[PDB]
RNA sequence: AAAGCUCCUUCGACGAGUCGAGUAGUUUGGGAAUGCUGCUCAAAAUGGGAGGUAAAUUUCUUCUAAAGCUAAAUACCGGCCA
RNA sequence: AGGUUGACCUCGGAUCAGGUAGGAGGACCCGCUGAACUUAAGCAUAUCAAUAAGCGGAGGAAAAGAAACCAACAGGGAUUGCCCUAGUAACGGCGAGUGAAGCGGCAACAGCUCAAAUUUGAAAGCUGGCUUCGGCCCGCGUUGUAAUUUGGAGAGGAUGCUUU
């Protein structure tokens, strides 16, 4: 941490005190992925398979059209960062299912 | 009664002293339980696994085959989880499993395992990939024979 | 602005039971005392400074005491509510000061404990012997350990010698300065990018 | 444990699978009641996050409700006042159809106690709930520490009053900014707010 | 190996000659992504690529929900 | 219609550790 | 037998027609959506929510939703006793 | 005997054995539904009012409640109530009018429980009946009842004292 500039305006600004490094706490360790969630979350993504609108992405991203793609993805989850995120896992689908083959 | 029995023996055992691990000897059963099968099939530690194809709702087990052989795991699809519960001594039993048998059995559960092997998965490995269902009734395969010999003789 | 335009002669709030219900709360005050003699009325609260700039100047009484608190005071988290400490898991120690001080009265505080035993047949070695048992006592540990400086002192009187030379250009000239710089930081990051960008591109 | 692939995969509900077994279990359940028992859940894992145990004493009770919007009950579509108010149609009830069946299965078992409730399926007519519900004169539901709370009479017709989680939803109490009308009690917040307090010494 | 009857048709639904892409019963059904989808299955299998017969097993590791002593 | 003494008095099992190893302790602090 | 304290290579499961988005009605001081509900779409894994001006990019700070219990301070034109 | 004998699943019957619900009261409390008179020259926004009436559900209190919070600080730390914030921010034919919240002082303060883990060297858990009160049976339950864990952590490992 960044030793404050004992001023009230500006960059840093603050009171100095001696700043201390806290153990992360366990409640901040969402979002983690454990070992047994991947492997309980690939073999049902092997049991189900795909969604129709996630085929109608990956017609469209193997046919080449991204902006395409990434607006349906839009349209269809409702957020711009949920549709990226769609996207590149798709992406990801796409590039293992071709490249190992 | 026999677990009664055995409570009695390791009673009178640690009684005059001496443990229970003295008397009682490492016991080999069926394992049972859907969650207990599952953990052990994760665990790679069953040898062999049985499902019963009339569970309800069939989300219980319709992952079964796919982790068996993720793992590599003998499984087997097997009519009546009555017949498993007669087995486990309870109603029903919707899944169960071997994992260690006695010595004097160990070519037994060998060539179980192996018919298992080539009878059952050899053969299924085909037909689990494909569909099922579709299937006409009566009358109505009755009228397409018929609007199909019809279209054959013209 | 008077608000008497929707019907507000049934919630009307008067508040003749002001001297009947301090009568209750004191009544109820000293059987709570009499319930928990010897033990004070009420639990250990930590020093804490009051958020935002209009309040971090004062420093208050907080919910309870934080487990890093209590790791460093010895205390464990499940006796120090049976000894009457607050335990907050919630708060974090963010600089070495307020722990420092917590820690301080945490100590304060367990020095000045006596500890009855559970059976007074077998005293245990935490359990505070009969011998010293018998001590004046208070019953107040707001009052006890309170907040002795609220506040730091306004007044301190130091020697002509040790006048501070001053921040150079004024007092002033270095708050506009530092205006200047926050309201600037991204227009000059982008021209020390531009430039950076026009000397690879010049090679 | 097999209750995280029944999570994972009951995540997944546009799959082919869950798609074929939501298809068959809807029909089914149309054919039968609009409120009947079910002998076990038919989403255990939902069922056992929610407070399901298979103890004696813990009920399923399937149910479906008509959905939609709220048609004012109105003799002809006329309310008889300002036009503001006169709108019949496009209508919403305040409540959930979660909380509407919630209620209606708890009028039909009066000696219980609805503990929670969940989806299970639904069409262009009915959405489909299983409801949880606890019996609060059995010994072991009296006897279990975990679950004897519900044996209290302040607990009686929790989905009545709001007090599942559907209610608590519906009742928006939630803390932060954005529940400021509604966190302790909406109508207890405005008498609160709406009170004249007169002192004696003011 | 107890077999039923099955019908003529037994692969899934498809009609991939039909060019409409509006709606989810023409995402199912008109996309043919086949090749991908043969494509993750041999993936899949080959990754899955007395006493010996008992032990024999995979090549993936355990997987286990905690430390267990 | 109301629970037993018993019943209402019942506690699950960690409670009853948490209970038998750190009870409410009788103390007093010095002025 | 259970229980706490100290340290640690490693592990560390955490709630889905739910969150969220669009639209409609209603509501709010909440104003390019404050809350609720209906319909349609429909998630993710350092992920998600929030940070009171809509959007992209890069950061930061807070908590950890969709399961549940819990006395006191609070209200009281009903009942009983003063 | 196998055209037989049974085990399960689902759905029923019984004046079966044992229980529970209804109505009252409703000042206060939790929700639903929901006006108009009135005030704005009149008036369809608005106001009255998220009120009256109507409906469902509790208790001695109810409800809320241990952060998917507030904040932007040198950070506070479950809920509730009072004083202040403040007739302020904000909303509104920006007209009539409407209208909070953070911080701060006080009153009172108390924390917790499940789901997601294999006890697997032993369903260790529970309802009911008969008891001679030692227990024994009929069952529930492995599609999961005990112990363990809940994010503050915990699980495993080390370690030496304490604790009942």
């Amino acid at each position: 941490p960044v030793e404050r500039t004992g001023l009230i305006r500006g960059l840093n600004k603050g009171h100095k005190t001696t700043r201390r490094v806290l153990k992360e706490r366990p409640s901040r360790r969402k979002g983690a992925q454990s070992k047994r969630t991947q492997f309980v979350r690939s073999l049902i993504r092997e049991v189900a398979g795909l969604a129709p609108y996630e085929r109608r992405v990956i017609e469209l991203l193997r046919n080449g059209k991204d902006k395409r793609a990434r607006k349906f993805s839009k349209k269809k989850l409702g957020t711009f960062g949920r549709a990226k995120r769609k996207c590149e896992e798709l992406q990801r689908i796409i590039a293992e299912s071709r490249r190992a083959h | 009664q026999e677990k009664k029995e055995r409570l009695l023996r390791e009673a009178t055992a640690i009684k005059e002293g001496k443990k229970k691990e003295d008397v009682s000897k490492k016991p080999y059963t069926v394992k049972y339980g859907l969650n207990h099968v599952v953990g052990l099939i994760e665990n790679k530690k069953a040898s062999l696994v049985l499902i019963a194809n009339d569970v309800d709702p069939i989300e219980l087990v319709v992952f079964l085959p796919a982790l068996c052989r993720k793992m590599g795991i003998p499984y087997a699809i097997i009519k009546g989880k009555a017949r498993l519960g007669t087995l486990v001594h309870k109603k029903t039993a919707a899944v169960v499993a071997i994992t260690e048998v006695r010595s004097e059995d160990k070519n037994e559960l060998a060539k179980l395992i192996s018919a298992v092997k080539e009878g059952y998965l050899e053969k299924v490995e085909d037909t689990r990939k494909r569909w099922g269902g579709g299937i006409m009734g009566f009358k109505a395969q009755k009228r397409e024979e018929k609007r199909k010999k019809s279209l054959e003789t013209a | 602005n008077n608000h008497f335009r929707k019907h507000w002669q049934r919630r009307v709030r008067c508040h003749f039971d002001q001297p009947g219900k301090k009568v209750t709360r004191r009544l109820a005050r000293r059987a709570k005392a009499a319930a928990l003699a010897p033990r004070p009325v009420d639990k250990l609260r930590p020093i804490v400074r009051c958020p935002t700039v209009k309040y971090n100047r004062r420093t208050r009484l907080g919910r309870g005491f934080t487990l890093e608190e209590l790791k460093a005071a010895g205390i464990p988290r499940l006796l120090a509510p049976t000894i009457g400490i607050a335990v907050d898991h919630r708060r974090k120690n963010l600089s070495e000061e307020s722990l420092a001080a917590n820690v301080q009265r945490l100590k304060d505080y367990k020095a000045r404990l006596i500890l009855f035993p559970r059976k007074s047949n077998k005293p245990k070695k935490a359990d505070t012997p009969k011998d010293q048992q018998t001590a004046e006592t208070t019953t107040s540990l707001r009052t006890s350990f309170g907040v002795e400086q609220p506040l730091a002192p306004g007044f301190t009187e130091i020697s002509k010698s040790e006048i501070p030379a001053g921040i150079e250009g004024g007092a002033y000239r270095a708050l506009r300065k530092a205006r200047s710089d926050a309201r600037l930081v991204g227009v000059r990051e982008k021209r020390a990018k531009e430039k950076a960008e026009a000397e690879a591109n010049k090679k | 444990g097999a209750l995280k692939y029944l999570e994972e995969l009951s995540k997944k509900k546009q799959s082919d699978v869950v798609r074929f077994l939501l298809r068959v279990r809807c029909w089914e359940y149309r054919q039968l009641n609009v409120i009947h028992r079910a002998s076990r859940p038919s989403r255990p894992d939902k069922a056992r996050r929610l407070g399901y145990k298979a103890k004696q004493g813990y009920v399923i009770y399937r149910v479906r409700v008509r959905r939609g919007g709220r048609k004012r009950p109105v003799p002809k579509g006329a309310t008889y006042g300002k036009p503001t108010n006169q709108g019949v149609n496009q209508l919403k009830y305040q409540r959930s159809l979660r909380a509407t069946a919630e209620e209606r299965v708890g009028r039909r078992c009066s000696n219980l106690r609805v503990l929670n409730s969940y989806w299970v399926n639904q069409d262009s007519t009915y959405k489909y709930y299983e409801v949880i519900l606890v019996d609060p004169n059995h010994k072991a539901i009296r006897r279990d520490p975990r679950i004897n709370w519900i044996c209290n009479p302040v607990h009686k017709h929790r989905e009545c009053r709001g007090l599942t989680s559907t209610g608590k939803k519906s009742r928006g109490l939630n803390k932060g900014h954005r529940f400021n009308k509604t966190r302790a009690g909406r109508r207890k917040t405005w008498k609160r707010h709406n009170t004249l307090s007169l002192w004696r010494y003011r | 190996v107890l077999k039923p009857l099955t019908g003529d048709n037994t692969e899934a639904p498809k009609q991939h000659s039909q060019p409409s892409r509006k709606g989810k019963k023409a995402w199912r059904k008109n996309i043919d992504l086949t090749e991908v989808e043969q494509g993750l299955e041999e993936l899949n299998e080959q990754i899955i690529k007395a006493d010996e017969i008992i032990a024999q097993r995979s090549a993936l590791p355990a997987v286990s929900v905690r430390k267990r002593a | 219609r109301r629970l037993s003494k018993e019943d209402a008095s019942r506690v699950l099992e960690k409670t009853k550790k948490r209970l038998t190893h750190f009870p409410q302790r009788k103390y007093a602090v010095k002025a």
